[PDB]
């Protein structure tokens, strides 16, 4: 019930004496940075084709499965590719597809195979793979992949038997999918949103202290950082970029904290409580260091426009004189 | 919310709390002080027929920030003109004769005309000791004028005391009418102050805080909470503040609500203080947050509270109150 500090929320209590330091170098770098990881005109290009052509396939056998068993509820384009956050050298989309029959492997298998065979009927040269995984199936080209996240209507998941069909976690996944991606649509269609979460997923492969924030964590924090303020307009990208690691930094995850309420659960769900006291303490203590790296002009190696920079979260370093310690684990086991 | 915590923070809140001898002692030397300089003041008056215009307590009596420890109180003796060497020793040499129409206790009384202040000592063991800072409003107009490229136009007595020191003394003195007027009614601020001054003390990473900085701190932090806080809680949000990088060269620092110049109150730390202060706090946030609180607070772990001494009698002030 404890809502931790944050600078963005009352601003006008902390007036600044002196304005803030030019920080046009910071922005042109998250640009430059967003513009290196964001898909290529190629990937964009490969992955809009697969998708549009799977999707079709799939809304046809919607309204027209005739002697197909499989039979097909609804469609949804989710996650990265739904969002606009995808990230350049990773081409995959995901389509949640919701059966109205119980999703047995069998009927997965089956499901893909028909899905992979509609589209080399109607366009042989076209050379697709089509696997089946634990979440349902994919189909790849040479070029991109679109994963099938099944899972199925509400009857059958309180009627669900782990005997033959599909895990529960993964059929509840898929739909949660769904929410997050018609909760996104809704409430992070703004530019710098999208590009901070772009970024934050770049910061979290290259700081794994990170590694315990999963998408949608970093979804909800990308646009907490830009929207949630007092300004009533999205804050600038340098903004909320220092914004998310100072609110990390100040706790926002950690036990006590209200953290960020999970707006596509009920009732009051604490997403960050995915994470364990151990993690949540790392993720903390991670950010809490890059928040003194960057004050002491670290970006470009926080941005990971120098090298690795994954050091700099467990190593000191010097700063024009100043020397930095990391911030050191606290969390102790019982 | 963080029960364990609070119990914590009241429980190092006492063992820091000034003994009630001390209390004692501190109430008997502010007070007998007081009526002295009014006694000092009344004679001037009758040796006229204004001169001094009062006398306010400032720091830690003001603000009932005492601790066990301390020997240092404040007040500020207010002077119609601005406060001369002549009325400085006029004023110690009459003190000590006033002082036996309320007191037989011995006092040493001695002016640093530097200081533009007069230190009185008892004679307990440690003795405590009272400084009287002598200014006038006249001293900051002078240097407002200044500031604002006019000219000063002053039949100066040849003895007009350091303006510097007559200036940080008004400086002390809006503190503490600040602090009576939005630290004190602010639930757990007193208290949370009490206990970083001694986490100050203990840790010298937080040393340059110690005062002002740390009062204002508290009291911003504190205050830009939507709801009361208990101590532990409360603890946390300065916590929780300084962790987000507040005090960092590059963060807004914390803007002295008493100056008309704007000025950073912690603008006189350097940069490795900052990044030092900043890590720390990072540090006993987390160990707070994982149940060791007591390591930040210096204590093992255990298995309005904010008066300290009665407002002046003898210089009764109008009391301001934080809006409920």
């Amino acid at each position: 019930s404890h809502i931790p500090f944050d600078f963005y929320l009352c601003e006008m209590a902390f007036p600044r004496v002196k304005p803030a330091p030019d920080e046009t170098s910071f922005s042109e770098a998250l640009l430059k940075r967003n513009q290196d990881l964001a898909p290529n005109s190629a990937e964009q290009a490969s992955i809009l084709s697969l998708v549009t052509k799977i999707n079709n396939v799939i809304d046809n056998l919607i309204v027209a499965p005739g002697t197909f068993e499989v039979q097909i509820e609804e469609v949804r384009q989710v996650g990265s590719y739904k969002k606009g956050t995808m990230t350049t050298g990773h081409n995959v989309a995901d389509l949640v597809v919701i059966l109205k029959i119980l999703p047995t492997l069998e009927a997965v298998a089956a499901l893909g195979n028909k899905v992979v065979e509609s589209l080399r009927a109607q366009d042989p040269s076209e050379v697709l793979t089509m696997l089946t995984n634990e979440t349902g199936f994919e189909i790849s080209s040479s070029d991109a992949t679109v994963k099938i996240l099944i899972t199925t209507v509400p009857p059958n998941l309180r009627k669900l038997d782990p005997e033959l069909h599909l895990d529960i976690k993964v059929l509840q996944s898929a739909l949660a999918a769904i929410r997050h991606a018609r909760w996104f649509e809704e409430n992070a269609s703004q530019s710098t949103v999208k590009v901070l979460i772009r970024l934050l997923k770049d910061l979290r492969i290259r700081f794994p202290g990170f590694e315990p924030l999963t998408p949608w964590i970093l979804d909800l924090l990308g646009h907490y950082a830009v929207m949630n303020n007092p300004t009533r307009q999205p804050l600038a990208l340098n903004v909320a970029y220092r914004r998310c690691l100072q609110i990390l930094a100040a706790g926002l995850f950690l036990p006590g904290s209200v953290g960020i309420t999970d707006p596509c659960e009920s009732g009051n769900f604490r997403v960050h409580t995915v994470m364990t006291l151990e993690q949540q303490d790392m993720v903390c203590y991670t950010a809490q260091t890059l928040v003194r790296i960057l004050s002491h002009g670290g970006f470009r190696k926080i941005l990971g426009q120098e090298g690795d920079a994954s050091y700099l979260a467990s190593e000191i370093s010097t700063w024009d004189g100043v020397i930095v310690t990391p911030s050191e684990k606290a969390y102790e086991k019982p | 919310i963080f029960v364990n915590d609070d119990r914590h923070v009241m429980a190092k809140h006492s063992s820091v709390y000034p003994t009630q001898e001390e209390l004692e002692a501190v109430q008997n030397m502010v007070s007998h002080t007081e009526r002295a300089l009014k006694a000092v003041s009344d004679w001037i008056d009758e040796q006229e027929k204004r001169t001094l215009r009062g006398v306010m307590r400032v720091g830690l009596v003001a603000k009932g920030l005492l601790l066990k420890g301390d020997l240092d109180l404040e007040l500020v003796l207010l002077c119609k003109e601005k406060p001369t060497t002549a009325l400085l020793d006029k004023v110690a040499d009459n003190l000590a004769i006033q002082l036996t129409t309320v007191t037989e206790d011995k006092y040493e009384i001695l002016q640093s005309v530097d200081d533009a202040a007069i230190v009185i000592k008892n004679t307990k063991e440690p003795p405590l000791s009272l400084t009287i800072h002598l200014t006038s409003p006249v001293v900051r107009e002078e240097m407002e004028k200044v500031l604002a490229g006019e000219t000063l136009s002053v039949n100066d007595p040849p003895d007009v005391l350091d303006r510097q020191k007559c200036l940080a003394a008004l400086a002390s003195l809006r503190h503490a009418k600040w602090f009576q007027a939005r630290a004190n009614g602010l639930k757990s601020c007193v208290i949370v102050i009490r206990v970083l001054r001694d986490l100050c003390t203990r840790v010298p990473t937080w040393g340059p805080l110690r005062g002002w900085p740390l009062e204002l701190l508290c009291e911003k932090s504190i205050g830009t909470a939507n709801r009361p806080m208990g101590a532990g809680e409360a603890l946390r949000r300065v916590l929780e503040c300084l962790a987000s990088g507040i005090v960092m060269p590059d963060g807004s620092g914390i803007y002295d609500p008493c100056e008309k110049e704007a000025t950073d109150a912690i603008g006189h730390l350097d940069r490795q203080q900052r990044e030092d202060i900043t890590q720390s706090a990072q540090h006993a946030l987390r160990l707070a947050a994982f149940g060791q609180l007591h390591k930040v607070l210096g204590m093992d772990p255990l298995p309005d509270y904010t008066v300290q001494i009665p407002p002046s009698t003898t210089y009764a002030i109008t009391p301001m109150k934080r809006p409920m």
